[PDB]
């Protein structure tokens, strides 16, 4: 009845775990059918509830994307920098205005 | 490559010996034993057409 | 999910048995005292001692490929910026790793 | 290359199954319904029925089973409806694709000369909007979100259903009385088999012969089955099965759920009133519209609200 009542290891795993509360029932007198009673799709019930995405709820104003799972532009922290500058770039004084 | 079965004759799955417009139930029996096959779609679309 | 169901095995004045297949959540049960009907009349002539076997199992849906949800685990992230550096009017645009 | 697609449902036949709601009561129907799937967005469902489509007994046809003899009608005689009428788009094999509104039932019906056939099933059909604005009928103009609808062609993809031997479909139009005995008349090009209980235990397989039997007085004691070695059926629970390993192949399913593009509406522009460290929002939703706010700090304090009335949010 909840998220993950089907658990396939990958998309093409061909070996899935399933716990879906399936119970067979007695057929009606005079009819050829297979009557069962199981809990509904937990994936559908997860989709009905679905507290909103991390795209709308993330702190610091992040921008969650998909194909690599990544966040963008989270305005937090600070980047330190190291500059190993060679001595050739230091122009002398009198070659610049003053 | 993948070899399909009707007997102990491992024929190529793109080249079946029978087709449905010739035989009604022998093609269905050839498809019956070869369900567990990764080249079953090749055997399928070859086993229709002559 | 997609509850798959095998056709009911019916024997007239007999007794079936349960032969399992180890399909996911594969329930099986044998029902006695069954007088089934087809479209062309009744199926057995025996009143009692007939037997119908119900067999159900859970397989995943046909639209599993384009409609599925990936459960992951994440830890120890990696920050990576697209800087645009200019040092002494010499500009580069390089993906720096931080 | 449609003939390469249709060639696998040539191996199959339509059948009859038990429908719980028919035109009068509970019957055995040629248009019985196995499953309804409604998970595409803009109103497209995919019925798996007990009839076949796109084949003759031809372009737009339903092929069904009428007490053994396979019949056919054009597709524009078949209509189905959930709450409002649905619109049939195409068919391929045992599967039909319709554009349906939301409803708690499906009812398919066609009309022959003076016999009306119907099959109502208690299968819920839902309508799934795209985006953060919850419409009920897809709009006329807006923007285009990506979506997932059931594709309209019958292209072979990686999803299958499982086909099997049809079992012994019993009949009683075969068995008849003589003046003093019991007479079984199997049809031409078709072998029947007969089980009786008038002597001890009696059983026979007969072929192409009006074959009487002595010592049987009443034809209530003899059941005349019917046999078709060719012509697959679906693995239905409304059919009985054969004897021994049962399996003959698998077929692909048409109209799978593919990625697409869908047009979604665009809500009227909010009227924003600004103040010192505050923002007021006048909102006039045309149809119910999610407002989602969050702050750009370490505590976001996100607010999520379905708004369906003219409302002012500060």
């Amino acid at each position: 009845g909840a998220f993950g009542d089907i658990q396939s290891r990958t998309v093409s795993s061909s070996d899935l775990y399933a716990n879906t509360n399936l119970v067979l029932q007695r057929p009606k007198a005079g009819a050829i059918h297979v009557p069962y009673t199981q809990a509904p799709s937990g994936f559908e019930q997860w989709k009905k509830d679905k507290a909103p995405s991390l795209k709308f709820t993330a702190p610091f104003g992040c921008e969650i994307y998909t194909n690599p799972i990544r966040a963008e532009n989270c305005a937090v922290g600070s980047i330190p920098l190291a500059f190993d500058i060679p001595d050739a770039l230091f122009t002398r004084v009198s070659e610049t205005p003053t | 490559t993948t070899m399909c079965l009707l007997a102990n004759v491992t024929f190529p799955c793109a080249q079946p010996p029978i087709c449905y417009d010739r035989k009604p139930a022998e093609t269905l029996a050839m498809l019956s034993v070869n369900v567990d096959n990764p080249g079953y779609d090749e055997l399928l679309e070859a086993a229709v057409k002559c | 999910y997609k509850t798959g169901m095998d056709s009911p095995a019916i024997k007239c004045c007999g007794s079936q048995e349960c032969t399992p297949t180890y399909r996911p959540d594969e329930q099986c049960k044998v029902f006695t005292g069954v007088y089934p009907f087809m479209w062309g009349g009744a199926y057995c002539f025996c009143d009692t001692e007939n037997t119908q076997v119900s067999k159900a199992y859970v397989m995943k849906s046909d639209d599993c490929l384009a409609d599925h949800a990936e459960a992951y685990k994440a830890h120890t992230a990696s920050v990576q910026a697209f800087l645009n550096i200019t040092v002494g009017e010499h500009s580069i645009v390089t993906t720096v790793y931080v | 290359s449609t003939e390469e697609l249709f060639n696998e449902y040539k191996l199959t036949r339509p059948y009859m199954a038990r429908c719980i709601r028919c035109a009068v009561g509970s019957c055995h129907s040629p248009i019985a319904i196995e499953a309804v799937k409604s998970d595409g967005h803009d109103g497209y469902v995919r019925l798996q029925t007990s009839s076949q489509y796109g084949l003759d007994s031809k372009g737009r046809t339903m092929r069904y089973d009428m007490h053994g003899t396979i019949k056919e009608i054009p597709l524009h005689q078949v209509s189905l409806y959930t709450s409002r009428p649905c619109h049939i788009v195409d068919g391929h094999g045992y599967f039909l694709l319709a554009r349906c509104p939301a409803g708690d039932s499906i009812t398919m019906e066609f009309k022959k000369d003076s016999v009306r056939h119907s099959c109502s099933v208690p299968y819920e059909v839902k309508f799934n909007p795209v985006g953060r604005e919850l419409y009920t009928h897809p709009p006329e103009h807006g923007v285009e979100q990506a979506c997932q609808v059931y594709a309209h062609d019958a292209q072979n993809r990686g999803a299958y259903v499982e086909m099997h031997l049809p079992g012994s479909e019993v009949d009683s139009s075969l068995v008849s009385l003589s003046g003093s005995s019991v007479t079984v008349t199997p049809p031409d090009g078709t072998s029947a088999l007969v089980e009786c209980e008038c002597g001890g235990t009696k059983i026979s397989e007969t072929i192409n012969k009006t074959k009487q039997f002595s010592q049987c007085t009443k034809k209530e004691q003899c059941r005349a089955y019917r046999l078709q070695n060719d012509k697959w059926v679906y693995n239905s629970d409304k059919l009985p099965k054969a004897a021994g390993a049962t399996l003959k192949g698998k077929l692909h399913v048409p109209f799978l759920l593919a990625d697409g593009k869908c047009t979604v509406p665009l809500a009227p522009e909010p009227m924003i009133t600004f103040g010192f460290r505050s923002v007021s929002l006048k909102l006039h939703p045309k149809n119910p519209t999610y407002l989602i706010t969050r702050q750009l700090a370490d505590e976001p304090h996100y607010t999520h609200e379905l708004i369906s009335e003219p409302a002012v949010r500060n």
